[PDB]
DNA sequence: CCGCCCTGGAGAATCCCGGTGCCGAGGCCGCTCAATTGGTCGTAGACAGCTCTAGCACCGCTTAAACGCACGTACGCGCTGTCCCCCGCGTTTTAACCGCCAAGGGGATTACTCCCTAGTCTCCAGGCACGTGTCAGATATATACATCCTGTGGCG
DNA sequence: GCCACAGGATGTATATATCTGACACGTGCCTGGAGACTAGGGAGTAATCCCCTTGGCGGTTAAAACGCGGGGGACAGCGCGTACGTGCGTTTAAGCGGTGCTAGAGCTGTCTACGACCAATTGAGCGGCCTCGGCACCGGGATTCTCCAGGGCGG
């Protein structure tokens, strides 16, 4: 099965991103915030896992694993606890 | 009728949201995205479901942080709202822009 | 039968009954305290590599370890953290 | 070749943490040529003071909670209560740990 | 009738100035003292190298530039041309310093 | 020659802040900036001292090098060219 | 005593980056048990790269400059001028190098 | 007599004659130079262990370093790196 | 109608060019140390075969959440005004800086020597893996408790 | 034309029961840590050379302090219109559960080439020393920026 995804960013939705601004603390959200946040997290997203499919084509998998995303966190100076060791 | 004032149910549900722990965005959509994300990189890809959770847990901690500097920029200027123009200063700020 | 994968579970757990008697700790606190107990020996060894390097060594000794230990933790944590080695140290010489 | 009785390093010290375990990940790390013997004592040392004082501020925090299982919101209630810890570790995010209960006061009703 | 500038342009032309030169604002003998002052309760009795004092001073008069300049920005997004604690505070504050 | 200073936070003037405000583009400032600008040198200061002199005690040295310097601003992810 | 001529591997490569300097600094930082041989001559290739870009660069600036010599102040220029040189040396302070002319548009007088 | 000192001062030099003949250079900006080779030596070298480490070799090869560019150097920077790197080693290993 | 608005010289700061001079960039030379040549060896790594965990794919359903739309109230944004605090500038006081000098504390080096760590062989016991049976926890639910929002009493 | 709150309405901490699954415990076993030993070189130590850091002293003048005028802007107050929060009815696709398949992660066993190691040579670049011009500086002149004292026709 060869298929192909695209405009996937509209799945984060707005009750998710107010979700997200609310555990922040955020008590007022403008209608503009959504998209920028949309952006934010693709740029975000697109940083790691640049370097996760770095680490995995270069140990010659076909895998993405979570010890390869803790990498590219760690990369990015973004330590993540608790998804091996 | 017994409509709240505009703000009460958002200080509720801040509340109930800092005093959870789980996870904001649904799951097969993140999982979507990061899918189409990855696909620009090597074709043929494969996620772990630790993988995929790992990515999720970094990035919805990402954006608490980044809303948590962005309603301080907007309380800097005075104002209970958060704009586009408040997170591209925390971002500024911070160094991503 | 597979390749072992080495953990300080057993040794936190040690730890954690020696604080908190009547207290339990779940698979994910413990995988959260492995990492937290490697990212700490990591960030405290490559100090000391450091320390070796920047002076020409090329050991690891008590002292670059105590000194690694006050240039990463802050203040009081460095000043028990210190004491606690010294004391450790101390307590194996003499046997 | 019925030898001494053995003793581990741990014991000798006075600690929980593997001394022995401790100095081979110092030896097999690429750190240095040479490892000094009393390196992997002290450095278990530490890691077992820093483990038992997190241990001991998320073993309150479920006391806190009327709760007997430490969790990773206890963990982070500990790590970002506890100001030296949070200043440790604040380039560091704990898995489900969820974030500290701050609303700010211009965002309180009034 | 005697001239006076009006507020502003003089304060632009020092910024112009300032940013195209590249000399240490802080003058030298001072800003050694301070260093020692401080390095006093640290260890006493402490000898210093002059490279190691202009070391400190060029580091130290860069990072008070870019928190200038992320407090000026915090001041523009606040509707003002002033700079003021309050913004040093929030500037300081998202960069994870307080 | 056992000397004491102090006061000497004072010895950053009001003018040289204005000049450091300056080089980072800042037109108007408040009064209470200069005392706030002094408080946070003193503690960015205080830091980088502080591991200098850490670096300086484990090489059993007396005088605080330039290389020690660096090594404390790379400690705090702040690299300076030009010292080595 | 007769052995094959002394050619340096940076000639052997195309380089002017010392590949026997970068082998030995690699040998002995303690970075892994091994170096390979061609880690050498692909990191000189690359920190020749680098050098060049910036110097060209810098050199660029200098002439803009009315200058036949680089200075700190124009390696500053240089740096923070290219979008990808002032990303691998965003936290990165160049002694003496000043900082950009860059006036808010709000302060511009209007 | 004292110790001799190594430094990348000459070959900076010569990469700045073969792009600008007509250039010269400061001995601050020289040192300046020097500091940045060093940085970006170390950075790499980092790197590659560490890829070298977390894929359980013991070897540092031109793959780790390609690895390592690709990781720390960004976009086009990066690329064109890679391309020299690949050029240079083809052309040491058919020498 | 009147403040409000549109403008060229005056003064100061910036730019521009020419002569002076210096010290710092730059070439050049022997020479010691670090790179290069050339065999050896044993191990790190490449690769083929094999096992099975685990990732991908799909069907159905159940509903929790996302979506969409109406309403209105609290909020961002704009306008005016007050005064006060900061800027520009002239005058006086301060000490930063520059030059030179002295001396001594401490950096850096050089033998040497011995003890502290790498490396090996062996053994045994501490720790991983694997069952497993129960007790902390999630949940369903009836609370009573805790909190928000508007009319009704009240008058100046 | 507002002030307090009683009580309705709703969210929510509490106490009880009932599964339930994973956490802590026990137990066979295995590989890695401890014991004992030898070998060698890394670092401690002691003496020495010299360099560069600190302290002093004097003169100059650049800068800092300080006071004063005034006007630019910060901040309060007020108003208003859009826009986001609240809430309810529709819908959709997320989660879950269950089955199926196979691709690739992980392991193991041979075997090869390749990098560390060591003996020996030699030339490359560090150090040190002349040597000349690129740039800072002073002197002098043209240009430009900015601000203030006159001309003007507007709904």
């Amino acid at each position: 099965h060869r298929k192909v995804l695209r405009d996937n960013i509209q799945g984060i939705t707005k009750p998710a991103i107010r979700r997200l601004a609310r555990r922040g603390g955020v008590k007022r959200i403008s209608g503009l915030i959504y998209e920028e946040t949309r952006g934010v997290l693709k740029v975000f997203l697109e940083n790691v896992i640049r370097d996760a499919v770095t680490y995995t084509e270069h140990a010659k998998r076909k895998t993405v694993t979570a010890m390869d995303v803790v990498y590219a966190l760690k990369r990015q100076g973004r330590t993540l606890y608790g998804f091996g060791g | 009728p017994h409509r709240y004032r505009p703000g009460t149910v958002a200080l509720r549900e801040i509340r109930r949201y800092q005093k959870s722990t789980e996870l904001l965005i649904r799951k097969l959509p993140f999982q979507r995205l990061v899918r189409e994300i990855a696909q620009d990189f090597k074709t043929d890809l494969r996620f772990q479901s630790s993988a995929v959770m790992a990515l999720q847990e970094a990035s919805e901690a990402y954006l608490v942080a980044l809303f948590e500097d962005t309603n301080l920029c907007a309380i800097h200027a005075k104002r209970v709202t958060i704009m586009p123009k408040d997170i591209q200063l925390a971002r500024r700020i911070r160094g991503e822009r | 039968r597979k390749t072992r994968k080495e953990s300080y579970a057993i040794y936190v757990y040690k730890v954690l009954k020696q604080v908190h008697p009547d207290t339990g700790i779940s698979s994910k606190a413990m995988s959260i305290m492995n990492s937290f107990v490697n990212d700490v020996f990591e960030r405290i060894a490559g100090e000391a590599s450091r320390l070796a390097h920047y002076n020409k060594r090329s050991t690891i000794t008590s002292r670059e370890i105590q000194t690694a230990v006050r240039l990463l933790l802050p203040g009081e944590l460095a000043k028990h953290a210190v004491s606690e080695g010294t004391k450790a140290v101390t307590k194996y010489t003499s046997a | 070749k019925t030898r001494a009785k053995a003793k581990t390093r741990s014991s000798r010290a006075g600690l929980q943490f593997p001394v022995g375990r401790v100095h081979r990940l110092l030896r097999k790390g690429n750190y240095a040529e040479r490892v000094g013997a009393g390196a992997p004592v002290y450095l278990a040392a530490v890691l077992e003071y820093l483990t038992a004082e997190i241990l001991e501020l998320a073993g309150n925090a479920a006391r806190d909670n009327k709760k007997t299982r430490i969790i990773p919101r206890h963990l982070q209630l500990a790590v970002r209560n506890d100001e030296e810890l949070n200043k440790l570790l604040g380039r560091v995010t704990i898995a489900q740990g969820g974030v500290l209960p701050n609303i700010q006061s211009v965002l309180l009703p009034k």
